[PDB]
């Protein structure tokens, strides 16, 4: 339906290169709260749930610029139910993994120092 | 929104998230270390949390295991979401602490984020002789007045790793049983 073409347009936002700097710009400002050992900090979390909100919103601005009536919500819904998935879903479950989130932090860090 | 909604519409049957809890000094770092079975000797208080993602009987169990500090608890909530089993460990030793360990436990069952959980109360320090029974830690804490979730209770010694395997099958029949008993209803009604 009108949903293969969002999903085709998900693809295109997330592995487009305007979000790998998306990424770095919001890392940019936290990369070295970061600390390279096993035990996480609690500042994590709340860095972690702003990274969340900031990629979300990337893409529901970015899916307007394309179809100017997109509800979020409808698209959620009816994903959270009868449409149910795929290849491009396992990059944005990626997100929402916390362990991947703080690698992808340090392997910055290291970058950034230098 | 897209990404979290995502996420549980897409776990899958077998993997299970345990949030470990309890006062500062209760045994919890010891506890998921020895599942593992990593050393557990250089244990130091903890300022955060841990993650250790295990594996028992066909199941990924990803254990988060979050600071009892005093200064700490607030942010407790901030790990709440996406519990299937609550885990409580208790210092039986720490005497001088039960009403605060009690305290502390009931604030958490009547939060919403966590409705669902089986709890599973590790009684540890068991090898210490001023350890009390689990019976007197049951009636301290008043488990038995606990109807909003399934709880059992566990005597264990983290240190020497006694029973905190029959700890957790017990936790994950019970979570097993929930699941099984939601679908039941579901396809039914
Ligand atoms: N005697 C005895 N000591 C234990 C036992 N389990 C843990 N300990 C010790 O108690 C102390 C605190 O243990 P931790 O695992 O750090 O307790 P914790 O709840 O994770 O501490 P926080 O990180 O502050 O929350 C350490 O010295 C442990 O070695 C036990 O079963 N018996
Ligand atoms: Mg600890």
């Amino acid at each position: 339906a009108e949903f293969d073409a969002v999903v085709g347009y998900l693809e295109d936002i997330i592995m487009d290169d305007e979000f790998q700097l998306l990424q770095r710009n919001f890392m940019d400002k936290y990369y070295l709260e970061f600390e390279d050992t096993e035990e996480n900090k609690l500042i994590y979390t709340p860095i972690f749930n702003e990274y969340i909100s900031l990629v979300e919103k990337y893409i529901e601005e970015q899916l307007l610029q394309r179809i100017p009536e997109f509800n979020m919500a409808a698209f959620t819904t009816t994903l959270q139910h009868h449409k149910d998935a795929g290849d491009i879903f396992d990059m944005l479950l990626t997100f929402t993994d916390f362990l991947a989130f703080k690698e992808m932090f340090l392997d910055y860090r290291a970058e950034k120092e230098g | 929104g897209l990404l979290t909604i995502l996420k549980k519409m897409k776990q899958k049957e077998r993997e299970l998230r345990l949030l470990m809890l309890g006062l500062d000094n209760a045994g919890k770092t010891t506890i998921l270390k020895k599942f593992n079975g990593e050393d557990i000797d250089t244990i130091s208080p903890t300022l955060g949390f841990n993650i250790k993602t295990l594996e028992h009987r066909g199941f990924k169990l990803n254990i988060w295991d979050v600071g009892g500090q005093k200064s700490l608890r607030s942010y407790w909530r901030n790990y709440f979401e996406s519990t299937d089993g609550l885990i409580w460990v208790v210092d039986s030793a720490d005497r001088q602490r039960m009403q605060d360990c009690q305290r502390e436990l009931q604030s958490l069952l009547v939060e919403e984020r966590l409705a669902g959980a089986t709890l599973l109360i590790f009684a540890n320090k068991q090898d210490l002789p001023g350890a009390l029974s689990s019976n007197a830690i049951r009636e301290v804490l008043e488990l038995d007045s606990i109807r909003s979730h399934h709880w059992c209770i566990q005597g264990c010694s983290a240190v020497t790793g006694e029973n905190l395997l029959p700890g957790i099958d017990w936790l994950l029949d019970d979570i097993s049983s929930r699941i099984f008993t939601a679908d039941l209803e579901h396809h039914h009604h």
